[PDB]
RNA sequence: GUAUGAGUAGCGAAAGACAGGUGAGAAUCCUGUCCACCGUAUGACUAAGGUUUCCUGGGGAAGGCUCGUCCGCCCAGGGU
RNA sequence: UAGUGAACCAGUACCGUGAGGGAAAGGUGAAAAGCACCCCGGAAGGGGAGUGAAAUAGAUCCUGAAACCGUGUGCCUACAA
RNA sequence: UUAAGUGAAUAAGGGCGCACGGUGGAUGCCUUGGCACUAGGAGCCGAUGAAGGACGGGACUAACACCGAUAUGCUUUGGGG
């Protein structure tokens, strides 16, 4: 078992949009990506 | 000798080669296993000339069961065995000659792997 | 008035080292020698300057020159072309690369 | 095990020569004259023995 | 960017043979015949996962540890 | 190889689940007038003939150094540490 | 004729010089982008739905830009020929 098992639910279910909309830390993920410019702001 | 392959696959290579000539009486292989193509079939043939029982169930073994050769029709539908063709024709052509049946010619070596290449007839 | 025609390849799938054994043999040789020479070598580097050779025939004939009972190889040359780069996965992790080369190969065909 | 030094271009070339392709014994056709190898069919023509064997 | 070692190491566990095809070209592609290997599995259905590789007709510059007329590769058209 | 990381479809391609980390890449000619036609070859590639003042300016396209790989030849070398 | 003595040249390959090619892009020259500032404007946008984005719009649509089911655009007022 090496370990980068993807799952379709997980991967937005910690990653995802959402839960960066849920605190005053995932909004300083995206702002600060968005100062970079970055295409995909979260997967 | 010659040690071409594994032990019991020689077996199964020189009984598959030799009902070739059998059926065709042309094979374009290489050097080594037509040498061995040589003694095997020379003495199959010695086993055409006798016609007995012991030459239906010695030769039995050496060649494929299965083999069909189908030239002949009137108004049948009749089938060579491949064996039938030893006790047959093959057999009374040679019953004046003596040993020595066999041609092998010198061609070619092959595109890919530089192995050179042999034919053999009978006459 | 002129003799000696030419024909070149370019950024052909060989080595430069291996495509100069079989030039080792043709040189100073005339043609009726060359190409029977070229006609039993079991190698890659065999039938690719058979072309190279037929084609300044061609060029001797269809441009300028006649007499090609009379033809003899005078030059001949083997460089090196662009190189491709690939690599190969080794064990325990790393990589090591893997040098893909070419060659150009011009001959000459004088008369005498 | 590590080669010590760098084998300069001097002895590049002093083992090379024994790195030589040679071509062995070619003889005139039975019927055309063609180089071709000795004791061996002829390709270009067929004959062998001044006699077709490549053929039907 | 290019050497050196060096045309050395290696080509990543396994049984193939012949005849006839298309082709510029064939051990490697197509067809035929025999032989051989697994068979609580190298066989059938599905859940994740992958995201057009599935199908048809073409092509051979690069990928394929060799070749390659072939391909899960490229072109163009379609299928849920 | 400077100047923003980025003169070019760059916070891109790529790497890490994630926060994140982050490249190389400009120039034919004045104007595409970018080689009709013939020949070898399956093609690529080439040789003529043409355009162009110039093709050793032919799309890897101004100039083209060095390591490196080749061809021909004036002189020397097979009792030498 | 015999004896005694002296004895050059040839290169499987190699070294040095010259001459001619190939691989590679240093240097020479150039601007389409930068850097640091100067004078002036401006120093907010949003429940009338913002910033940033997804999906779609062309005869041909892979991308960029522009736009929005009125979708490569509509109305009006001046300039322009
Ligand atoms: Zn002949």
């Amino acid at each position: 078992k090496r370990t980068y098992q993807p799952n379709k639910r997980k991967r937005q279910k910690v990653h995802g949009f959402r839960k960066r909309m849920s605190t005053k830390n995932g909004r300083r993920v995206l702002a600060s990506r968005r100062r970079k410019g970055r295409k995909v702001i979260s997967a | 000798r010659k040690l071409g392959r594994t032990s019991s696959q020689r077996k199964a290579m020189l009984r598959d080669i030799t009902t070739d000539l059998i059926i065709n009486e042309r094979i374009v292989t290489t050097e080594a296993r037509a040498k061995e193509v040589r003694s095997t079939v020379e003495k199959m043939i010695t086993l055409g000339k006798r016609g007995d029982l012991h030459a239906r169930r010695q030769a039995a073994t050496f060649v494929r069961n299965e083999v069909a050769s189908v030239r002949e029709e009137d108004e049948s539908i009749v089938v060579e065995s491949a064996l039938q063709k030893l006790f047959n024709d093959l057999g009374p052509r040679f019953a004046e000659r003596q040993g020595g049946y066999t041609r092998i010619l010198k061609t070619e070596p092959r595109r890919g792997d530089a192995a050179p290449m042999v034919v053999i007839e009978f006459v | 008035q002129i003799t000696s025609a030419k024909a070149t390849a370019k950024t052909v799938r060989t080595s430069p080292r291996k495509a100069r054994l079989v030039i080792d043999l043709i040189r100073g040789k005339s043609v009726a020698d060359a190409i029977s020479i070229l006609k039993f070598t079991p190698n890659k580097s065999a039938g690719i300057i058979e072309k190279v050779l037929m084609s300044a025939v061609a060029n001797a004939e269809n441009n300028f020159d006649l007499d090609v009972e009379s033809l003899v190889v005078s030059e001949a040359f083997v460089n090196e072309g662009p190189t491709m780069k690939r690599f190969r996965p080794r064990a325990k992790g790393s990589a090591s690369p893997i040098n893909k080369r070419t060659s150009h190969i011009t001959v000459v065909v004088t008369e005498k | 095990a590590v080669p010590a030094r760098r084998t300069s271009k001097a002895k590049k070339a002093k083992r090379r020569t024994h790195y030589k392709l040679t071509i062995k014994g070619l003889n005139a056709c039975s019927n055309c004259g063609e180089m071709k190898k000795s004791h061996h069919v002829c390709p270009a023509c067929g004959h062998y023995d001044g006699k077709d064997v490549m053929s039907k």
